[PDB]
Order: C-alpha cells, then sequence, then structure tokens
C-alpha cells in the first residue's frame, strides 16, 4: 500500500524569504522516472507537474513562475521537495504533494506567512 | 491527462 509521508506539515516562514516544503515517499534500488508522477498544488492553483523525469511548465499557474522547483536531486532518497523562493503573503494556504509509482497518494501541508513587522 | 482519485480527492493533467 503506496504511503506517502510528511516529517512537518506546518511552516511558519517570513514573507520574501525562500522555503523548501518535504514529502516523502518509498523508493528502492532503481527509481524509472517514467513510472514517477510528483504533483504539487494549493487550491485550484498547479505548482508543479513532473511526469517523465521532466517539469512541464506550459501548466503552472502564473504566480509560481520562476519561483517554485521540484528538487530532483532529492527524489532518489524519497523525497519530494519543493522549493518556493521570494514567498509572498499569496504563498500561505494548503498544499498537496501527489505522488504516483505503482499507484498513488497524497499529503497536504500547510504554510504560514508572517507579514513584515 | 490520466485522472486519479485518493480518499475522494481527484489529481489531472494540465
Amino acid at each position: 500500500a503506496f504511503t506517502v509521508t510528511v516529517p512537518k506539515d506546518l511552516y511558519v516562514v517570513e514573507y520574501g524569504s525562500n522555503m523548501t516544503i518535504e514529502c516523502k515517499f518509498p523508493v528502492e534500488k532503481q527509481l524509472d522516472l517514467a513510472a514517477l508522477i510528483v504533483y504539487w498544488e494549493m487550491e485550484d492553483k498547479n505548482i508543479i507537474q513532473f511526469v517523465h523525469g521532466e517539469e512541464d511548465l506550459k501548466v503552472q499557474h502564473s504566480s509560481y513562475r520562476q519561483r517554485a522547483r521540484l528538487l530532483k536531486d532529492q527524489l532518489s532518497l524519497g523525497n519530494a521537495a519543493l522549493q518556493i523562493t521570494d514567498v509572498k503573503l499569496q504563498d500561505a494556504g494548503v498544499y498537496r504533494c501527489m505522488i504516483s509509482y505503482g499507484g498513488a497518494d497524497y499529503k497536504r501541508i500547510t504554510v504560514k506567512v508572517n507579514a513584515p513587522y | 491527462a490520466f485522472l486519479f482519485v485518493i480518499r475522494d480527492r481527484v489529481f489531472r493533467c494540465g
């Protein structure tokens, strides 16, 4: 039964900082990128759609253009880490990490952004 | 795209 976990389900970050939000999946021996799907979304906004070892950038909500990246050197340790640079007040909310590798699972992470001073 | 349901949340392509 394929399980996604999250070591932190709540991040409190400063406005304008960078943040990396993690979700974990099981990996063994080989990781065929051909079969791996990593999806990040928040509300109705696609952040990352990673299919065949390639981020697809046509689908990515405009608010996250040039700010959102999957850390792919991490996939091999079973880490699907979303990095967001220049955190905005609108980045606050509920994120979902979906990962498929023979069947699938998703977890929720809450981000809260402290406004300046 | 495909479309996936996990514990009553769905996920599609672009």
